[PDB]
RNA sequence: AGCGCCGGCCAACUCCGUGCCAGCAGCCGCGGUAAUACGGAGGGCGCGAGCGUUACCCGGAUUCACUGGGCGUAAAGGGCGUGUAGGCGGCCUGGGGCGUCCCAUGUGAAAGACCACGGCUCAACCGUGGGGGAGCGUGGGAUACGCUCAGGCUAGACGG
RNA sequence: CUGGUCCACCCGUGACGCUGAGGCGCGAAAGCGUGGGGAGCAAACCGGAUUAGAUACCCGGGUAGUCCACGCCCUAAACGAUGCGCGCUAGGUCUCUGGGUCUCCUGGGGGCCGAAGCUAACGCGUUAAGCGCGCCGCCUGGGGAGUACGGCCGCAAGGC
């Protein structure tokens, strides 16, 4: 499912703003950036993918991080494409070493879709309607991709294990792999199955999140064509 | 320099915590003839008679555990422990029947005898004692 | 389930207007007395509340330990901060002979023969976690060729 | 010497049936199965936690407290126990096991050893043909524990004897009924006896 | 049959009396009218022809740290250089064999100790036997490291 | 007139090295001796205020001294409260000064943030308080006390 023209998308980027543990994969500095090797990345495409696709002929959950502008919208594309959790706003602190309670809260969301689906009670007060009604919006911000997740997820997915250190830490608190698009600012000993690729450019979050979700359909039953994404 | 062994014993045990896939020793005669007991009872993958700038150097091949589980993926070490014994302050010699059992037999103390580089069990199987050098877990 | 042994309860404060208020702490090990165990430390406004907690945190964190004979294999020597352990492998007749905290680790670890000693700071707390961490560090003859 | 006094408060403080009268100890008129609770003004007080040295002191003070045997040579034992090859726990135990006294009570001769020891002490047992007085003697394998003629026509041994006929006694023990006479076969296995004593806990006491 | 103890360490709890008094006390600390902390009593704990105290030794004290500690702010880097003695010292190859290691051998009295058995009715005590080691003298052996002498090298050091 | 030091070249010497009990020198300020000098400043001292008092803080004065020469003293929060040398253990950034090809690379210094690791914590972190070897100095509860006695140094103050 992979390809040869991820150079045609990426091959990387950020300059001497690095961490010395990602050497191992980038080739040169170019333009005064690091550049990664493409050939390294495959070979992880390989390995990482060969996990995922495991885990897609068995049925497992996978939990999609990412919150910065770059990969807002397109992990809410690509996660219900494969109709797995995610995350695109606030990444809620122990949202998984805290999950009864974070979950907790969830059944507050399905209680409001309850209410609010007409009519019980619309003689409620005028202030009451005003404040639950502003509430489900915010929840909505917030969980719509955590309301899926009804358990502990086999694994999950990140967009910068730098900015989401916070989630790879829960999940390496409860053994949760952690499956990660990563560059040259990134712990790379801290991920376990890495894409060593650029997290900026809006063309590789897509080829990765997508082949990734690619697979995640395919080995649970049938093939599709490509997805919606904004060049 | 003034404790050329140790040195070498240093640049391991230093260059094990980061991890490092080699790490380069000034050679000498004696440093291999240990470093040949530390690649045999496998605490080593080995070493090689490198040069560097044109001077004379031992490369050894450092060897660690798999992969691990939890908030530190970091591997555990084969070479836990490694550390002079005698030393030019002071020079430690032990008869054959006063060698130590390093960790109860899960370690060894390589020792410089007249008989060649020796670890404990080998002394005991030799029947020599001499100036313990080191010991390593 | 495991059996549990309470280790250390002590009351600690904390100062506001008006005067100080009040705060228990609980050290709780948990062992089968096979070769597994545990140790939390609890913390919580009452007695009971934190010894429970204790109890939970305990079963959270564990460690199997590999007895032979009711022995550990080799000896093992660990500082945590300030506290340091020492453990030394005895024969079948010789009982645990140990300070109180890692005496209560080794029972409920089914440690039946072994010579200790405590060393440096005895702070109770840090004794015993310095205890877990030598436990945790014990390899077998397996172990050892395993990993070379 | 021995401690000569009230034998049911220990008991009651042990919180365990300690078989030291003989008869009255199976009977219904048994201290403990009336008052399972400490001698004294406070024995109804609900307990609070025994220290670790509290749960020492009790297990020692229990074996020791069955043999009714002084400090001193429970201590000397102990160390000779201490000293000598092999579990220490076990041969503690057997050499406490091989006192006359003990031999006496053992195969059935007395109904308590409190009874058992001025069997011995008066002269009414022997050993080897020749006539011991000594509690102490150090019972080895291959000795010919008699009651002295002299002695084997009395009421309380016979009385004693006229309930041995049956009872059996353990696997290192022999005994020829009668005749009056048995034999120690060899030293007790820890299996051999079911003392409500957990003896790990007494070496425990002594390495304080 | 006695003696000590029963606040925590540390095993053993209640009543009366006193009221910062009388007194206790190894340390923390008790007593100013609700004292398991003083004195008495009952009861309890521990030992037992002994129990307690004082004194001293070692231990706990890894608190003189060889085993086995420390010095930024806890006690602790000399105000700084220069250098005597001393201590320590790079890579290679040889000779010696002092340190070092091995074997043989002599000495290492007896008693004591350790292990086994045996004599006193047991034990204490005592007898017979057994295992030894350090350490030094001696002869033989080894040479990796330390040493020494010898010959080389240039990574330290110094000079152009 | 003169010391230290860094770079480049990689030419010379062949371990000639490191540390350093004593010893020797240097050692801010104040202080002492002899002789100069003396504008400003300013211990002591005088006065004016403040104040309950004000032998102070503020104000008006003001002598030693502060300055020079030569000779003494040898103390300190003489501090990075961190002995010297050496090897090894991610980097990011600011700065000074050299050499390359000058994008930048490579040395030697001066800071900051930080991997690993250390640490009781604070914090240290290639300028270690990390991991190691060598040598010296020093610590061993608070006060008594840097006191006493003795000794050595000093003109004294006083220092060790
Ligand atoms: S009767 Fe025998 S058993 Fe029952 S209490 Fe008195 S002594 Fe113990
Ligand atoms: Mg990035
Ligand atoms: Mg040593
Ligand atoms: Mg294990
Ligand atoms: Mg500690
Ligand atoms: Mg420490
Ligand atoms: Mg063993
Ligand atoms: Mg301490
Ligand atoms: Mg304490
Ligand atoms: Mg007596
Ligand atoms: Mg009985
Ligand atoms: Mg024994
Ligand atoms: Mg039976
Ligand atoms: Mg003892
Ligand atoms: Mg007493
Ligand atoms: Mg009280
Ligand atoms: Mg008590
Ligand atoms: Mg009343
Ligand atoms: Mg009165
Ligand atoms: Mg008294
Ligand atoms: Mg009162
Ligand atoms: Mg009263
Ligand atoms: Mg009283
Ligand atoms: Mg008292
Ligand atoms: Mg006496
Ligand atoms: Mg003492
Ligand atoms: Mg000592
Ligand atoms: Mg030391
Ligand atoms: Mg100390
Ligand atoms: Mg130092
Ligand atoms: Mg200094
Ligand atoms: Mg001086
Ligand atoms: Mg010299
Ligand atoms: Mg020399
Ligand atoms: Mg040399
Ligand atoms: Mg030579
Ligand atoms: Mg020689
Ligand atoms: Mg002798
Ligand atoms: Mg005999
Ligand atoms: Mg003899
Ligand atoms: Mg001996
Ligand atoms: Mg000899
Ligand atoms: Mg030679
Ligand atoms: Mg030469
Ligand atoms: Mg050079
Ligand atoms: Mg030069
Ligand atoms: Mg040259
Ligand atoms: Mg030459
Ligand atoms: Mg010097
Ligand atoms: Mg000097
Ligand atoms: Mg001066
Ligand atoms: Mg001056
Ligand atoms: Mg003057
Ligand atoms: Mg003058
Ligand atoms: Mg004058
Ligand atoms: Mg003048
Ligand atoms: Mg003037
Ligand atoms: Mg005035
Ligand atoms: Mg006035
Ligand atoms: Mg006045
Ligand atoms: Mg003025
Ligand atoms: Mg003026
Ligand atoms: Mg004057
Ligand atoms: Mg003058
Ligand atoms: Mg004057
Ligand atoms: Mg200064
Ligand atoms: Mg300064
Ligand atoms: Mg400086
Ligand atoms: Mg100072
Ligand atoms: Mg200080
Ligand atoms: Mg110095
Ligand atoms: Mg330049
Ligand atoms: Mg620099
Ligand atoms: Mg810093
Ligand atoms: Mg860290
Ligand atoms: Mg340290
Ligand atoms: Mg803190
Ligand atoms: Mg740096
Ligand atoms: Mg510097
Ligand atoms: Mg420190
Ligand atoms: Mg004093
Ligand atoms: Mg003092
Ligand atoms: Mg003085
Ligand atoms: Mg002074
Ligand atoms: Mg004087
Ligand atoms: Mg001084």
């Amino acid at each position: 499912v992979k390809e040869l023209l991820e150079a045609g998308v990426h091959f990387g980027h950020e300059r001497k703003r690095w961490n010395p543990k990602f050497a191992r994969y980038i080739y040169a500095e170019r333009n005064g950036i690091h550049i990664i090797d493409l050939q390294k990345t495959m070979e992880e495409l390989e390995r990482t993918f060969r996990f995922i696709e495991d885990l897609a002929m068995r049925g497992g959950t996978i939990l999609f991080v990412g919150t910065k502008k770059q990969a807002q919208d397109i992990v809410r594309m690509e996660a219900e494409r494969a109709g797995m959790p995610y995350v695109n706003q606030r990444w809620l602190g122990g949202m998984l070493t805290n999950f009864k309670t974070i979950s907790q809260r969830v059944h507050r969301l399905e209680e409001l879709e309850a209410l609010f689906a007409s009519p019980e009670i619309e003689e409620r007060p005028k202030k009451e309607q005003v404040r639950l009604k502003h509430e489900l919006e915010r929840l909505q911000k917030y969980l719509s991709g955590f309301r899926l997740l009804k358990r502990l997820p086999d694994a999950i997915f990140v967009v910068d294990p730098t900015k989401e250190a916070i989630a790879v830490r829960e999940a390496r608190k409860l053994f949760i792999p952690v499956i990660a698009l990563a560059d040259t600012d990134s712990d790379p000993d801290l991920v376990d199955y890495i894409i060593p690729g650029n997290d900026d450019a809006i063309r590789s979050i897509q080829l990765i999140l997508s082949r990734a979700v690619d697979l995640i359909i395919q080995a649970r039953g049938g093939v599709v064509e490509p997805s919606p994404s904004y060049a | 320099l003034t404790d050329p062994i140790a040195d070498m014993l240093t640049r391991i045990r230093n260059a094990t915590r980061v991890y490092k896939e080699s790490t380069d020793v000034p050679a000498s005669r004696f440093k291999e003839e240990i470093l040949r007991i530390l690649a045999r009872e496998g605490f080593i993958k080995g070493y090689e008679r490198v040069d560097v700038d044109g001077k004379p150097y031992l490369r050894v091949y450092l060897k660690y555990g798999p992969r691990r589980q939890g908030p530190d993926p970091r591997p555990e070490q084969v070479i836990h422990h490694i550390r002079r014994i005698s030393k030019p302050g002071r020079r430690v010699y032990v008869g054959v029947k006063e060698i130590p059992r390093v960790r109860r037999g899960l370690g060894i103390a390589i020792l410089s005898t007249s008989k060649g580089v020796l670890t404990d069990r080998e002394a005991r199987k030799l029947g020599v004692g001499g100036e313990l050098i080191c010991e390593v877990w | 389930d495991f059996e549990e042994k309470m280790i250390l309860i002590r009351r600690t404060a904390r100062m506001q207007a008006g005067g100080r208020r009040f705060r228990f702490g609980a050290l709780v090990v948990v062992g089968d007395r096979q070769g597994r165990v545990g140790l939390g430390f609890g913390k919580a406004p009452e007695v009971p509340l934190a010894v429970q907690k204790a109890g939970y945190y305990a079963r959270r964190n564990m460690v199997e330990v590999p007895l032979q004979n009711g022995t550990i294999p080799h000896e093992i020597e660990v500082e945590f901060g300030a506290s340091k352990i020492v453990l030394k492998p005895a024969a079948p007749g010789t009982g645990v002979i140990a300070g109180a905290v890692p005496r209560a680790i080794l029972e409920l670890a089914g440690v039946t023969d072994i010579l200790t000693k405590e060393l440096g700071s005895r702070n109770p707390i840090n004794i015993a976690y310095a205890t877990m961490e030598a436990l945790r560090q014990l390899r077998t003859k397996a172990d050892v060729e395993r990993l070379r | 010497g021995r401690y000569i006094g009230p034998v049911c408060r220990l008991c009651r403080r042990e919180g365990v049936k300690l078989y030291l009268k003989g008869e009255r100890c199976y009977s219904p008129k048994c201290a403990m199965e009336r008052r399972p609770y400490p001698p004294g003004q406070h024995g109804q007080k609900r307990a609070r936690r025994p220290s670790d040295y509290a749960v020492r002191l009790r297990e020692k003070q229990k074996l020791r407290r069955i043999y009714g045997i002084s400090e001193r040579q429970f201590r000397n034992l102990f160390e000779e126990a201490s000293k000598k090859k092999g579990v220490t726990g076990s041969v503690f135990l057997g050499l406490l096991e091989s006192r006359l006294d003990n031999v006496v009570y053992r195969l059935g001769f007395a109904v308590s050893r409190r009874q058992a020891r001025q069997l011995v002490r008066h002269g009414h047992i022997t050993v080897n043909g020749r006539r011991v007085d000594l509690p102490s003697y150090r019972v080895r394998p291959g000795d010919e524990i008699a009651v002295a003629e002299k002695s084997r026509n009395l009421e309380l041994i016979r009385q004693n004897l006229e309930a041995m006929k049956g009872r059996k006694v353990g696997p290192w023990l022999s005994l020829d009924v009668e005749g009056m006479k048995g034999k120690f076969l060899r030293l007790p296995d820890r299996e051999d006896l079911a003392l409500p004593v957990n003896e790990q806990l007494v070496i425990e006491f002594y390495s304080r």
